[PDB]
RNA sequence: ACCUAUACAUUACCGCUAAAGUAGAUGAUUUAUAUUACUUGUGAUAUAAAUUUUGAAACUUUAGUGAGUAGGAAGGUACAAU
RNA sequence: AAGUGCUGAUAGAUUUAUAUGAUUACAGUGCGUUAAUUUUUCGGAAUUAUAUAAUGGCAUAAUUAUCAUUGAUUUUUGUGUUUAUUAUAUGCACUUGUAUGAUUAACAAUGCGAAAGAUUCAGGAUACCUUCGGGACCCGUCUUGAAACACGGACCAAGGAGU
């Protein structure tokens, strides 16, 4: 029910698509996570046409809306309850995700406590589990 | 000064069709008659120095 | 000699007729005292009753580079650059179909079998009456040679 | 029919130049076009016959040497001399420019309904707008016969078949207009009839 | 361009051992003002000592020939360089305007002899009345009454229909 | 650019405009051209051209 | 007093009244009325206009910053005069030939069918969605019954529920289209007076039965470059 | 006439580079009003409400600007231990 | 050359200006001398002196300095002169007014975050499949030059080299 923050901006983006590392199509050994090629006769390092595109700082997103989530909020990993008391008056820029380590026992409290401080948790319905 | 030119060139139609001059273009030139008094005061009020 | 064109071609606004800069005829008539008023012969294609027809015929390409931001159209009758200068600013639309409805009739009754990508004609392109148009998304290029509908609205007269 | 214009644009090939009619048609066929060119044995080629003899006889010695069946298949109709042109002017190695020759049917000897459907002239590619006096031209009729087309007198007799029954369908229609110009008499006192069209035409009365 | 006509006058700027140096003038056909002022020096670096700057360009003007609707036939004298071959010529054209019959020369001299226009020099241009015109293609355009029924247009190909319908039957008689 | 009609008219070839103007009216072109047999077919330019809505 | 002299808009770069305060001024005896009202005063006798702790406080909620104000500037209309026969390009009456009557302060076009003739009420269309033909239809003594204001004819309204405030709802309400009973009296007033006019015209292209057909054009004619 | 670059130009954004500004908050600043010194007039005082921290390793303002192997420097990032 | 008089379109519009510093100087509207002149009569309308150095104009003196010098061009000006032109002599309030804080905002339409329940509008080459267009040679290496008819590499996990 939580109002999105601080009269939200319009998050606009140079590339959505992520950069995918030369020849990773060709090999199962090469991970798609980018490496800069260093090798001399390489048309990707040389930036030929219709090869693919490298990273640089020029694609860097707006400094206002950098790390902002789809909801205009920014993340804050919460690990126990009294980390939510940090977000008592940051509940208007930040939002909590309960960690993966945090168990189903305590999450029920973190969800109920963070309903009082009106923060927008980004993963409730985690360890529900409408079970034991 | 371009205003009075179009004033003068619409009065070229008063050479042609002579229509009006009702509340539109004589009123553009009727003020000259009241502006004559600037020259009529020039014969009586500019003779003070 | 050419002094008359500061007189004769203002007579269109006494052929408007508003504020009459020259009440001369040039009556475009069959009178033997009338062989004037400069009618440009000719082109007479309607295909503009509404939704003037046009194909999409490629992106704003160079030779070896494409620029898919801008479409190139080919209007139904247009043949020189004064013809396609008419349509600039008209919301051209590309209309096509799809299998789904997935949606209600929400405003005036919607069936959803027909898809439209709205656009806006932007400028002229050819030296002979082709035209560019930036759309909303970007025209998938198996739409090349398929009809887009240049609208007649938003209309200057 | 109905389409981007019709679903056809029938063009007579008579008296037109082979390569200017090609680049008009290969441009129009990429617009989403549907042409259907008829009488292809009549397309005129420029230059005299022993110029174009030599050039078609050089395009047939280009055959593969390893296996000639793979090499350039040299089609010898007149309608395939012209369809060969509209493939030099079309991106035929693409799935776009292969649907652009699948609008093109091309015939030589005007058959089967393209003999009642109205066929039009392309004055940008006509001979007698383009090619000078004193300049010899050819026809693809004799070029294909002298390079081995076995159906020249086939279609010349088929032409005279449909030339012959054209005189039967004109003498149906020449007297039928003569009925209309008599049928035009009885309507001059219809009500106020013709006045509204004649005051904008009147040059045909 | 179209080769307007100028009259460009020189000076030899006046250094003290001789003031008032003696003011030569030319007749120049150039497309523009400032290229007329540099033909002048190329044609001063052959006759007088005199270069820039040792000299000036005192008043030039563009001239506007005298009778623009008379049908005079010009006869121009000419000097031109071939592939190997600097040659005199003498050519004749019919035109209403003088700078229209120097530009009539250039597009003809450049076509018929390949004559790129930096290796052509105009060395006289005058109107030549009649019965002095030699040049057979001029003096067939002399004899009033000249009948000549060359039914002529461009015959605009084709017209506003590409796929026309009407087969344009040129002769129309 | 100019197409030809069936109408000659006599001047000297060195004529000034004022005597062409004298000759242009004297042979009475102005009345017999607006009835020239396809100068009616000019006048789709004054009637079929743009033939307003 | 007087001397307005704002000649701004056909120039479009001059005003001409800096020429006024030259000799026009009294330059002396400056006495003016000079309201000095301290009436905006928290004189809480019983008045209590602090304002009190509804809040006066730091309740925290954040929305944008404030909105610099375009007002109704000039509206260019290209030359359509009442009542020119129109052609409509959108909005359930597309292709119907209608007659304008009035151009209003919202820069729009009042349009009648006549609803008797063309099944088109006194609705309201932009100049963008309409194609004005060549000449007129004469309307020299029409009253144009000026209570047909643009502001007079919103949809009235959606009160978010039935004016009671905080109420219940079921879907699919019909609260927007009677059409108005007074509007049917204004409709029969114009379409009485318009139809005495429009039959008295010389039946040209667009005067009598001549509106009543559905624009889609024909041979030898235009969308491009017409004398339309 | 017209088409055409990762060039030119005007704008948004990222970095770099170069400048410039901010830290008395038992202070500063508004809006009103009571009083007031009164200088006509504008300030000073009381009341009521309001805004006013920033890893100063920060925040704010402004302008230019971006090719790169071999190669060097900065800032991040993965791994595992104390 | 002047705005001369505009009419058309296009794309774009930073801004948490206190999330540690003018929203104010501008001009523009609405109240408080005058008098005739004019016009429409429903407004408007026009008018002088009101104080300039006056700047431009004219005449004249005057001088600095000059293309060429009959002269012209000035220069410092100064006076007289009238012909014009321009600016200054608008505080007190009050506006939803224009400007300026990288000048986008007014009007409407569409649609209800809707208790759980659940649609609308926009977007998603995320990581693929379908359809087209454009571009597009295989990496590492040595080399002047590698897609090379140069060498290594079939593929995959662990190990693996500046201490």
């Amino acid at each position: 029910m939580t109002i999105r923050p601080a009269y939200r901006p319009k998050i606009v983006k140079k590339r959505t698509k992520h950069f995918i590392r030369h020849q990773s199509d060709r090999y199962a050994k090469l991970s798609h996570k980018w490496r800069k090629p260093k090798g001399i006769d390489n048309r990707v390092r040389r930036r030929f046409k219709g090869q693919y595109l490298m990273p640089n700082i020029g694609y860097g997103s707006n400094k206002r809306t950098r790390h902002m989530l789809p909801t205009g909020f920014k993340k804050f990993l919460v690990h126990n309850v009294r980390e939510l008391e940090v977000l008592l008056m940051q509940n208007r820029v930040y939002c909590g995700e309960i960690a993966h380590g945090v168990s189903s026992k305590k999450r029920k409290e973190i969800v109920e406590r963070a309903k009082q401080l009106s923060v927008r948790l980004t993963n409730p319905n985690g360890r529900l589990r409408s079970q034991e | 000064a371009a205003e009075k030119r179009t004033v003068a060139k619409v009065l070229a139609k008063a050479k042609k069709q002579n229509v009006e001059l009702a509340k539109s273009h004589f009123a553009n030139v009727a003020t000259k008659a009241a502006a004559n008094r600037a020259k009529l005061l020039a014969a009586r009020k500019k003779k003070v120095a | 000699m050419a002094d008359t064109q500061a007189k004769s071609t203002t007579a269109p606004k006494a052929a408007k007729a508003q504020k009459a800069p020259k009440a001369v005829k040039a009556p475009k008539a069959e009178k033997p005292a009338a062989s004037e008023a400069k009618v440009s012969a000719k082109k007479y294609k309607r295909h503009g009753r509404l939704f003037a027809k046009a194909v999409f015929t490629g992106y704003k390409r160079g030779l070896r580079n494409q620029h898919e931001n801008q479409a190139i159209l080919k209007i139904e009758g247009a043949r020189r650059k004064e013809h396609g200068s008419f349509y600039v600013g008209k919301r051209c639309v590309y209309v096509y179909k799809a299998e789904t409805k997935k949606c209600v009739p929400q405003h005036p009754e919607r069936k959803t079998r027909v898809r439209a990508v709205w656009g806006k004609v932007t400028r002229i392109h050819g030296n002979t009456g082709a035209v560019r148009a930036r759309f909303n998304r970007n025209l998938p290029g198996h739409a090349m040679g398929h009809r887009i509908r240049i609208m007649l609205y938003p209309s200057r007269i | 029919m109905t389409g981007l214009t019709n679903r056809t644009v029938v063009i007579d090939g008579r008296g037109h130049l082979l390569g200017r009619l090609a680049s008009v048609v290969a441009k129009y066929l990429l617009q989403g076009g549907k042409v259907a060119v008829v009488r292809c044995e009549e397309l005129n080629l420029s230059g005299h016959f022993y110029r174009n003899k030599i050039k078609f006889l050089a395009y047939l010695r280009k055959r593969c040497n390893v296996n000639p069946a793979r090499g350039p298949f040299h089609f010898r109709a007149p309608s395939r001399i012209f369809y060969k042109a509209v493939r030099g002017m079309i991106p035929h190695k693409t799935k776009r420019g292969q649907a652009a020759l699948a609008r093109l049917r091309v015939f030589d000897g005007i058959p089967s309904p393209y003999d009642k459907r109205r066929r039009v002239v392309v004055p940008i590619a006509m001979r007698v707008l383009t090619l000078r006096s004193d300049r010899k031209y050819c026809q693809v009729g004799r070029l294909s016969h002298e390079v081995g087309w076995h159906y020249q007198d086939v279609i010349k007799s088929l032409e005279r078949k449909r030339k012959a029954k054209l005189r039967v369908t004109l003498k149906h229609n020449r007297e039928l207009k003569k009925l209309t110009v008599k049928a035009r008499e009885n309507i001059a006192k219809a009500a106020e009839p013709f006045n509204k069209i004649i005051k904008s035409y009147g040059y045909e009365v | 361009g179209l080769l307007k006509e100028y009259e460009v006058v020189g000076r030899k700027l006046p250094s003290e051992k001789e003031p008032q140096t003696p003011l030569y003038k030319m007749r120049i056909f150039a497309p523009d003002n400032i290229v007329a002022k540099s033909r002048f020096w190329y044609f001063l670096r052959q006759l007088k000592k005199f270069k820039k700057t040792t000299g000036e360009i005192v008043s030039i003007k563009q001239v506007y020939e005298t009778s623009p609707v008379k049908i005079k036939n010009f006869g121009i004298w000419l000097r031109y360089d071939s592939r190997s071959g600097t040659h005199n010529m003498y050519r004749e054209y019919r035109d209403l305007t003088v700078g229209g019959a120097v530009t009539q020369c250039y597009r003809d001299m450049g076509a018929r002899h390949r004559a790129r226009a930096h290796s052509i020099q105009i060395i006289k241009v005058d109107s030549i009345p009649a019965a002095k015109t030699r040049r057979v293609h001029v003096k067939q355009f002399h004899d009033s009454k000249i009948k000549f029924p060359l039914v002529q247009r461009v015959h605009h190909k084709g017209n506003r229909k590409l796929f026309s319908f009407r087969k344009p039957r040129t002769y129309f008689q | 650019n100019l197409h030809l009609t069936k109408y000659r008219i006599k001047f000297p070839y060195t004529a000034p405009t004022r005597i062409v103007r004298k000759a242009w009216t004297e042979s009475d072109l102005k009345a017999q051209w607006k009835v020239s047999p396809w100068s009616v077919k000019a006048q789709n330019i004054c009637k079929r051209s743009s033939l307003n809505d | 007093k007087g001397k307005k002299h704002p000649v701004n808009s056909y120039l479009k770069g001059g005003i001409l009244r800096y020429s006024k305060a030259q000799m026009y001024k009294r330059r002396a005896l400056y006495r003016l009325k000079d309201k000095k009202s301290p009436v905006v005063e928290k004189a809480k006798v019983p008045i209590k206009k602090s304002k009190a702790s509804y809040p006066t406080k730091t309740f925290v909620k954040k929305r944008p910053s404030k909105a610099n104000f375009s007002e109704h500037k000039r509206n260019t209309r290209r030359n359509l005069t009442p009542g020119t026969v129109l052609i409509l390009l959108a909005g359930r009456h597309q292709g119907k030939r209608v007659v304008l009557l009035k151009v209003l302060a919202s820069g729009l076009l009042l349009v009648t069918g006549p609803f008797a003739l063309n099944s088109c009420p006194l609705r309201r269309v932009s100049q963008r969605y309409v194609i004005g033909t060549s000449s007129k239809v004469d309307l020299g003594a029409f009253k144009v019954p000026e209570h047909l204001n643009d502001a007079y004819f919103r949809r009235l309204k959606a009160k978010k529920d039935k004016k009671t405030g905080e109420a219940d709802i079921f879907a699919a309400k019909k609260e927007r289209f009677v059409p108005n009973e007074q509007r049917k009296k204004d409709q029969k007033e114009v379409d009485a007076a318009l139809l005495k006019v429009i039959k008295a015209h010389p039946e040209g292209k667009f005067f009598a039965k001549y509106l009543q057909n559905m624009f889609a054009l024909h041979s030898s004619q235009y969308p491009h470059r017409m004398r339309f």
